[PDB]
């Protein structure tokens, strides 16, 4: 961080105490910036917006959340291939890293089953606004929450080198009220998870709601077949039992999706 | 002595001096000081390899002639002592022969030589057999041994 | 949690006695497609797996050309690969021009290692982020080498690098016994069979994402693409 | 170009006017080369490397090139702090009769021109 | 927190020090230029009077050659370097070519010089913006403008400095072919555009003019007052 | 360098403390004691003597390769205290400077001139932001043509002076007090005995012939010479009896 | 088990714990602030289309050159910062003239793209310390058929058949994949490109806010005029 | 020493440079190499861990040759060791060119040690992370062995051992009669020591690599013949 | 790593209201709009006119406008003047029609650069210059000018070109 010869530089701080502590124009610019980064819940199908929190206007018995492109692809291929689902609303965000973008559906046969698909990035100052908009302040007593997320294998902590692990693999973390069991070993001791899934799990734990979070550790973070297929053991759990009916159709849809992914960059060859 | 004759479908280059092959459709003939000739041939080979790597394509005859002219004129105040003749199949079936000077000015022609007037043999067209016979017979008629015919098939190694 | 101060520079030693930037650079080789190389008593071949961003694009070049008897395959960054290829071409051309004798592969690899070691010790630079497989033929017979971002080279005999190369490496280790007494057709067949292990068990090794480079005693370096790889592929069995 | 430079003859730049011109213009470089060669042949590679590193580090803290500098540490390291030559008393560079624009000389020092 | 280095990109792809230089330009003094049929007009608004000052030593309109002139707005010290560099370059090109310089050529040179100083962390950009008008060798009027980033464009009329949005809106509303026909009409248009933002005119306006093959001319307070009174008479 | 400078009143060599103290120089001074040995130099009427400790703790080492007495020139001897690599590098630099002075002026460099040149070189390291001071101190002895024996010393701060009897290492203060007590109240045999007795009294060791090494210069023989085991043992026996 | 802060994207020579030089990715992201450019090559010529996005009616339209002339048979496109593309186009033109002077031959499109890319891959005297924030799109005819290429801030080029660079790259590429055919003529390509442009742009597509150019195998580079744009849009 | 260990030109409050200490700690991340000097020669021995069966027999060699009379064994970072070997070759070749005869080992050790130490002074470079040994034999000088440290200090040794487990290796080396044995027994003793010090749980498998220079080789560095190596391995395994 | 840290020919030409006409008994085609004449060393003429042609092409590409005859002649004179006294030998006439009417210039190796209306160099060119001066005018006929050039060549004793507002053509 030295520009010329002999400049005095200070080492960075890992605790984030470098902001120190320290006019109406300042208030105006702060308010403008705050309004530029405000989470808003809208009903995409006509209308303009919404008034009351999403779960405070409907009854719920199961909630499934997907974060990342791989989990969204998994649920699209394996769960949404059958039945009819009606979109309820979408979320509008703005970060330095963003801009299915946080779109909510529910089963028509069972109006008490909800599914979410967030493929965007939510900054650390928009987690609690997202929680307030989606859940609210009067949580229901009887709910089930399943969360899916993908993380890079270099974030794992092991006695051996991280390149020796047989990736991909699954890990779990569940609330004390989760009377069921998991299909994968629980996360080890010196490992932590942050961001949106951590926020949802913390909310569920604090307000005494059963919940479970699944993590997939992969060496490739793009749309790859192996990463999506690594989620298969979840299909045998009681959480997703009456939602999966046809496997070969899901495999064919997955093949088509893997054919039509996206355009790529030209950095790595 | 260096003698080069063009043709309707092939280029005839002969010598008794040395003749070198640059590609499948070009033959270079040099004379004069040996060290300068060797250095010029090495430079030509190196730049030919560089162009082949850069453009992923072999050099044609006209491009070789232009590059050689630029190389020759690069050192004008300390000129070389060489005489170069380029002959080969240029683009699409026409024999092309190029003449040079020690300073680096070139022009295209049909008959060029390097041993005085070399029996020009007015009039005579000039098929491969007749041209080869005339080229062989000029030296023995003068009475004062290698032929490298270039064609679409390839380059031969005729000897006398 | 204590790594924050000791991993922003390549001229800083960690309290455990490690340099983390070298390992981070080594992590970049696994960002590219898998490539496979193997040799026999007479020939050395290189097999790569091309990858296109989408349907309306042409697959990028993974096998380059250095000299009449040396060819390489790349995996990792692209600018570093181009710079290294330029250096190798310049060295080979200079040696040929001066000594009128081809530059030996061992000397080339030693020069590459010596050049690559430098930016891992001084300030203002970063390690190269590309791994190479070099195949050549000289007076000592066929050769095959590997290059690491940590300025290390190994004189292997059958190696594969890139993303998800463990299966190919296992297959090569299993079948390395019967490689010396083979000719070109079954050598290329073994290479393709080893490379096929990388793909998931739903795809196929079609004639649109395969590049082959072959060098030998009387045969110069040659690259086959598109319809040129058809004669090398009909004999393969099913999965 | 053609106004920032002029009155230059190519044929009058290849041939030096006096036998002593080049030797006087490049005395320090030749002296350093001789000293470094002798030191490297006697002791090893490390001594010239250390000397060059010290010279480079010292020479990097000076005034901008449109103002005269003193060069004290460099003279201490070289040993010219107790010797006076003809370069010190003749044609004093602190009272030069010509000088260019500041920004242009600073840019030329960096090599952007 | 990505705005403390010149050559550092933002996560959304922004270079912020150049934008801060543009912000520094934004707080200068208004300068307006209009390109006419057979004339070009420039004009700036004066700051605090400072009655005990010599007005000759402070001017914001300069002549680069016999057919090019320039106005600026931003930092005062930085413009004095670019002006001298352009003045030297004009004569250098005259030696090189024997033809008088082109407005586009001199604008491109100035833009390149400005761009050179936004490529390293050891130097800071020039916080000025320029308006260049002149006549080509074919007798065609021109008008250009540069930015601290190093980009230039060709305009019919525009304005820079503080309070430029209202001036540009007025110019857009009131610029046409019926008010450009005569030199007097063009000068009245420029004066009105300047009056749209300045206080009581006639004492806070500096205006210049250049016709074809006539060199730069600086209008005097008597003529400025005459034009202002003529405008005032027109309801 | 592009590494910048650390922030703090210590932690950099070109930063002044609120009352003008350079702390990196004092830390370099503290670095001398890292070796753990002590050196003593005493100047006699017509001779100079250098005595230093020797410590080999490993039976797998070669005792002939462990030494701290160097020979800068045929008439100049040195003893180094501090880091071993730094001491050897500074010895090489001193040899180069002596050769350069000989070439430039035509006669052998004097001890004071050599010490002054070394100190002048060392002073530059404390003003720039690139180099760091060496953690060692050098003691030089020699015979002058017209002045006699001479003892000098240099320190990492760039300060040099001439003494009558000095010491360096870890017991410098006690050795200095003993030397003042002795001087306030000398042939060749008395100087060696005085130095050995000073070291033995300060360290409370009762040395054996294989734990010390001695180098002397005299007017009759002005060449630096390292004493041998037999001579050291003879001196120790004479001192004991 | 604590959570802390780590930074890996404030320097060009810093590797993230998974490779991933982030400054290059940020430079690539900086392309999205430009204007959409569409280029597709066919059996009888290559087409290039790009929007202008004029900021004010007072600006002269014939000054925002989003399509330039590298040589008599090679085009180019624009996306990102304007100042950098100028110093890349200058290199392209100088190289393509030097090749002719040396060999009496026309440079290959691939060769000129490689020569251009050899300059933008080196960073970190006159070389910059940051990646170029621009993406180019070459095209033209040669001894082979029509050819189309691409280039991004990382400095590496790839041959292609249908590209879309700018703000609406994703949607434009999706539409191009849906519509493109192996062998069409220079009317369906034009119609599809104009339709996609009119869809992606928020404003109405008139005859002045866009720009078009073609390179047929027989003729040299030719740029459509206002009447040609009007008659194409009307159809 | 936190706060004073980010550069090689910074002193701790107690007067010590910590980057050098980290560099010397980095050498215990590799395997163990030992060297024993005997009555009429010097014998080397290293423990090499096999990474895979694909590498050719003779890859990642850790026993180099400087010239026809000097051996070398390394430990630590491999690239730094290769660079130092190249520097040593250059120094020896230059000395031979100038003076016309073989370079003594002490001067070569001094030159290489000073070159290594030169990287300890500046903040623009990084200290080396490898330590090595040298050995030779002459009729009028006998056996000679030396050590080099990442800090830049050199010494002469009778028996030396560097790497992960230098302490135990030295412990078993000290109970030997170096001065009254030939190479024939020293090779077996070295093999036994290497087999004793090796740990089986952490490292999967390893292959030996032995060499000597001495009188019976006419002062030339060479690889042990295969039969002698096999019998030494058998002796070590039987004794273990 | 540490070491890396440190570092027999007759020609004539004339112009009038309807362009420029050049005649000879070689002539280099610099550009579709600029035409040149060779006199002296062949290699020097070829190389230097090729360099001028490429530089004019670069200028036209940069400025999106054709160069002027005066600028091209001045550029060629400046480029030649640098290597003065080195043995270069050339005499050239630059003819073209850009703006303000046609222009004709002469430039040689020494450094001369003269703008005139009639030019003729080489061997017995004095008779040609005399006859053309006798038959010179400003308002004439194209066929009359061709006949005058032919008569001048015949008296001096064929290559003939004409430069118009949109390029040059060869008639014989």
């Amino acid at each position: 961080a030295a520009t010329f010869f002999g400049e005095v530089v200070k080492a960075p701080c890992r605790a984030g105490t470098e902001d120190e502590e320290e006019t109406p124009e300042d208030r105006e610019v702060r308010l403008q910036l705050a309004r530029k980064r405000e989470v808003r819940l809208l009903r995409r199908q006509t209308k303009t917006s919404l008034e009351v929190s999403l779960l405070e206007k409907y009854p719920c018995s199961k909630f499934i959340i997907a974060i990342g492109n791989n989990a969204v692809a998994f649920l699209s291929s394996f769960v949404m291939n059958s039945g009819v689902w009606e979109e309820v609303g979408c979320a509008k965000l703005w970060n330095e890293w963003c801009r299915a973008f946080c779109v909510f559906y529910h089963l028509k046969s069972n109006p008490s089953v909800f599914l979410c698909q967030c493929s965007c990035y939510v900054a650390e100052d928009q987690q609690y606004q997202w929680l307030e908009k989606v859940f609210g302040s009067c949580p229901r007593k009887n709910m089930q929450i399943t969360i899916l997320t993908c993380r890079h294998v270099t974030d794992y902590k092991t006695s051996e080198s991280t390149g020796s692990l047989p990736s991909p693999f699954l890990r779990a973390l569940k609330t004390q009220n989760f009377k069921d069991s998991a299909c994968c070993p629980l996360l080890e001791q010196p490992n932590i998870v942050h961001d949106l899934p951590a926020a949802v799990l913390s909310y569920c734990q604090v307000w005494k709601i059963p919940a479970i979070l699944y993590l997939c550790y992969t060496d490739v973070m793009k749309l790859d077949l192996i990463t999506v297929e690594a989620f298969k053991p979840i299909l045998s759990t009681r959480s997703l039992k009456g939602l999966v009916k046809n496997i070969p159709q899901s495999t064919e849809i997955l093949k088509k999706l893997m054919t039509t992914n996206e355009i790529q960059s030209n950095i790595y060859t | 002595t260096i003698l080069a004759i063009a043709g309707e479908d092939f280029a005839i280059v002969a010598s008794d001096p040395k003749c070198y092959k640059l590609t499948d459709k070009t033959v270079i003939g040099c004379s004069g000081f040996h060290g300068d000739c060797l250095t010029l041939t090495k430079i030509i080979e190196a730049r030919l390899k560089m162009y082949k790597h850069s453009n992923n394509k072999a050099m044609t005859t006209g491009a070789i002639a232009a590059m050689l002219s630029t190389i020759l004129y690069s050192r004008r105040f300390f000129p070389y002592y060489v005489y170069n003749i380029i002959g080969g199949l240029d683009e699409e079936g026409k024999g092309a022969v190029y003449s040079f000077d020690p300073v680096g000015s070139y022009q295209r022609d049909s008959f060029k030589a390097g041993s005085a007037m070399l029996q020009p043999l007015l009039d005579n067209p000039l098929s491969l057999d007749r041209a080869m016979r005339l080229v062989k017979d000029v030296f023995i008629s003068a009475a004062e041994l290698r032929i490298c015919i270039v064609t679409k098939e390839g380059i031969r190694e005729e000897t006398v | 949690m204590f790594r924050n101060q000791y991993d922003n520079d390549v001229t800083v030693w960690s309290p455990q006695g490690r340099i983390h930037q070298i390992e981070y650079a080594m992590e970049a080789v696994k960002q590219g497609s898998a490539t496979v190389g193997l040799k026999s008593k007479t020939h050395a071949v290189l097999v790569a797996l091309k990858r296109a961003q989408s349907e309306l694009a042409a697959h990028q070049k993974k096998i380059l050309h250095v000299d009449n008897h040396i060819g390489i395959s790349i995996a990792g960054l692209t600018a570093d690969a181009r710079l290294l290829c330029n250096f190798m071409r310049q060295e080979c051309l200079d040696s040929r021009f001066v000594f009128d004798r081809p530059l030996p592969v061992s000397r080339l690899v030693s020069l590459i290692g010596s050049k690559t070691q430098i930016p891992t010790q001084r300030y203002g630079r970063r390690p190269y982020g590309v791994g190479l497989l070099i195949a050549g033929y000289d007076d000592m017979g066929p050769h095959i080498f590997q290059t690491c971002p940590s300025a290390n080279y190994f004189d292997c005999r059958a190696m594969s690098i890139g993303a998800r190369s463990q299966s190919a490496r296992t297959y090569l280790e299993r079948h390395m016994s019967e490689f010396m007494e083979c000719n070109l057709n079954e050598l290329v067949k073994h290479g393709l069979r080893a490379l096929r292990e990388t793909l998931p068990a739903e795809q196929d090794l079609t004639t649109k994402n395969v590049s082959i480079g072959i060098v030998g005693k009387d045969l110069e370096f040659t690259i086959y693409d598109d319809d040129d790889v058809s004669p090398f592929l009909e004999g393969l069995e099913e999965r | 170009d053609l106004l920032r430079k002029g009155f230059s003859c190519v044929k009058n730049e290849l041939l030096p006017s006096h036998p002593l011109e080049l030797s006087e213009k490049n005395f320090q470089l030749n002296q350093d080369k001789m000293n470094f060669s002798t030191l490297r042949n006697i002791q090893g590679l490390f001594a010239p490397l250390k000397l060059q590193m010290e010279f480079k580090a010292v020479q990097q803290v000076q005034r901008l090139p449109f103002l005269s500098s003193s060069n004290l540490s460099l003279d201490v390291l070289r040993g010219n702090d107790e010797t006076i030559g003809f370069e010190d008393i003749l044609n004093d560079p602190s009272q030069s009769e010509v000088m260019g624009e500041p920004h242009l000389m600073v840019e030329y020092k960096l090599g952007l021109l | 927190s990505y705005d403390r280095a010149i050559t550092v990109f933002s996560p959304d792809g922004h270079l912020f020090q150049v934008e801060y230089a543009q912000e520094a330009v934004k707080k200068g003094s208004t300068a307006v230029g209009v390109r006419g049929r057979d004339i070009v007009v420039l004009g700036v608004e004066k700051k605090s009077v400072a009655k005990l000052q010599d007005e000759r030593t402070v001017r914001k309109i300069c002549a680069l050659d016999d057919n090019v002139c320039m106005a600026f707005a931003g930092l005062t010290a930085d413009a004095r370097i670019v002006i001298n560099r352009a003045r030297v370059e004009c004569q250098s090109h005259r030696l090189t070519v024997e033809d008088p310089v082109t407005v586009e050529y001199i604008t491109r040179y100035i833009a390149s010089l400005k761009q050179r100083y936004t490529q390293s962390n050891g130097r800071r950009p020039f916080g000025i913006s320029a308006l260049i008008v002149g006549f080509d060798f074919d007798g065609t009027p021109r008008l250009y403008q540069t930015d601290p980033s190093g980009t230039y464009h060709a305009w019919k009329a525009n304005a820079i400095g503080r309070g430029a949005k209202s001036v540009r809106e007025f110019l857009e509303k009131n610029y046409t072919d019926e008010a450009i026909e005569t030199d007097d009409l063009t000068i009245k248009l420029v004066i009105k555009a300047l009056l749209e933002v300045v206080q009581s005119g006639g004492k806070n306006i500096e205006l210049a003019v250049m016709r074809r093959d006539q060199s730069l001319k600086i209008l005097n307070p008597e003529e400025i007052e005459k034009y202002v009174a003529e405008i005032e008479k027109e309801k | 360098m592009s590494r910048g400078s650390s922030a703090g009143f210590d932690r950099h060599i070109t930063i002044f403390s609120p009352e003008g103290r350079l702390y990196q120089v004092e830390y370099a001074f503290k670095a001398i004691n890292q070796g753990g040995l002590t050196s003593v130099a005493v100047r006699g009427k017509d001779c100079a003597v250098i005595v230093t400790q020797k410590k080999v703790p490993d039976k797998l080492l070669d005792s002939s390769t462990v030494t701290h007495l160097f020979k800068i020139t045929e008439n100049i001897g040195c003893v180094m205290t501090g880091m071993t690599a730094d001491s050897r590098s500074q010895v090489q630099r001193a040899r180069y400077e002596a050769a350069n002075w000989k070439y430039k002026y035509g006669y052998e460099i004097p001890v004071d001139m050599l010490c002054k040149r070394i100190a002048d070189i060392s002073q530059v390291y404390t003003q720039n932001a690139e180099m760091r001071p060496l953690g060692c101190c050098m003691i030089l002895i020699g015979i002058d043509e017209e002045q006699g024996p001479q003892v000098y010393k240099c320190d990492p701060a760039g300060y040099y002076c001439g003494f009558k009897a000095t010491a360096a290492g870890v017991k410098q203060t006690e050795s200095t007090s003993f030397l003042e007590k002795k001087v306030k109240k000398w042939t060749f045999e008395q100087t060696v005995e005085t130095a050995i007795t000073c070291l033995s009294t300060v360290l409370s060791i009762d040395f054996k012939p294989s734990e010390i090494e001695v180098g002397v210069v005299t007017v009759e023989n002005p060449k630096f010479r390292i004493l041998t085991e037999a001579e050291i043992d003879a001196h120790l026996v004479a001192l004991a009896e | 088990m604590f959570l802390t802060r780590s930074e890996y994207d404030r320097g060009v020579n810093t590797f993230s714990p998974e490779g991933r030089l982030f400054q290059v990715e940020y430079a690539i992201e900086a392309i999205k602030l430009g204007s959409t450019a569409i280029g597709i090559q066919t059996s009888e010529g290559v087409c290039l289309a790009v929007e202008k996005r004029i900021t004010s009616p007072l600006m002269e339209p014939s000054s925002i050159e989003k399509i330039v002339e590298i040589d008599a048979h090679i085009g180019c496109a624009m996306s990102g910062l304007i100042a950098d593309a100028k110093t890349l186009i200058d290199k392209a033109r100088v190289e393509t003239q030097n090749h002719w002077f040396t060999y009496n031959e026309t440079m290959t499109v691939e060769s000129v793209t490689q020569a251009v890319s050899n300059l933008a891959l080196q960073f970190g005297p006159g070389a910059m310390s940051r990646p170029f924030g621009v993406a180019l799109l070459f095209g033209g005819v040669d001894e082979k058929g029509p050819q189309l290429f691409h280039m991004d801030p990382s400095g590496t080029f790839v041959q292609c058949d249908a590209r879309a660079i700018g703000s609406a790259s994703e949607g434009a590429q999706s539409s191009l994949q849906e519509v493109y055919h192996k062998s069409m003529t220079l009317k369906e390509a034009i119609k599809s490109s104009l339709i996609i442009l009119k869809q992606v742009m928020e404003e109405k597509l008139n005859a002045t806010n866009i720009e078009l150019a073609t390179v047929q195998p027989g003729q040299n580079f030719h740029m459509f005029t206002k009447e040609e744009l009007e008659e194409v849009i009307k159809d | 020493g936190t706060g004073y260990d980010l550069s090689a030109s910074t002193f701790s409050p107690d007067g010590r440079v910590f980057q050098v200490e980290y560099a010397m700690k980095a050498v215990e991340n590799s395997s163990t190499a030992i060297g024993i000097r005997c009555k009429d020669g010097v014998v080397f021995g290293v423990e090499k861990l096999v990474l895979s069966k694909l590498y050719e027999e003779g890859s990642n060699k850790r026993l180099f040759n400087v010239d026809r009379h000097v051996g070398m064994a390394v430990a630590g970072l491999l690239a730094d060791a290769r660079s130092l070997a190249d520097i040593a070759r250059e120094e020896a070749s230059n000395f031979r060119s100038n003076f016309g005869y073989n370079i003594p080992l002490k001067h070569l050790a001094d030159r290489v040690a000073m070159y290594v130490h030169a990287y300890t002074l500046y903040s623009a470079v990084r200290p080396f992370g490898c330590s090595f040994m040298l050995g030779s034999y002459s009729v009028n000088d006998g056996a000679q062995l030396y050590m080099i440290d990442p800090s830049g200090v050199s010494y002469g040794y009778w028996g030396c051992a560097i790497g992960k487990a230098r302490q135990a290796a030295k412990t078993e080396i000290e109970k030997l009669q170096m001065k009254e044995m030939t190479c024939r027994d020293i090779v077996k003793e070295v093999a036994k020591i290497i087999y004793i010090v090796h740990d089986e749980v952490k490292d999967k498998a390893f292959e030996l690599e032995l060499s000597w220079v001495g009188e019976l080789t006419n002062g030339r560095h060479e690889i042990v013949p295969k039969d002698i190596r096999e019998e030494a391995e058998k002796y070590a395994k039987e004794s273990l | 790593a540490l070491a890396s840290v440190l570092e027999g020919t007759t020609t004539l030409a004339f112009k009038f209201r309807h362009g420029v006409i050049v005649a000879a008994d070689k002539v280099i085609e610099i550009n579709p709009y600029l035409l040149g004449t060779m006199a002296g060393g062949a290699a020097d003429c070829s190389f230097w006119e090729r360099l001028l042609a490429r530089q004019c092409r670069i200028y036209e590409l940069r400025n999106k406008e054709r160069i002027s005859v005066a600028a091209a002649s001045k550029l060629l004179a400046n480029m030649v003047y640098q290597y003065k006294g080195m043995g270069l030998s050339m005499g050239t006439m630059i003819c073209g029609w850009d703006k303000r009417g046609p222009g004709l210039y002469y430039v040689d190796s020494e450094g001369n650069r003269i703008s005139g209306a009639t030019f003729s160099v080489g061997s017995g060119s004095v008779y040609a210059y005399g006859v053309m001066d006798r038959g010179y005018s400003y308002d004439l006929e194209v066929e009359q000018a061709y006949d005058l050039a032919r008569r001048a060549i015949y008296q001096a004793t064929v290559n003939l070109y004409h430069v118009r507002e949109d390029g040059w053509i060869r008639v014989s």
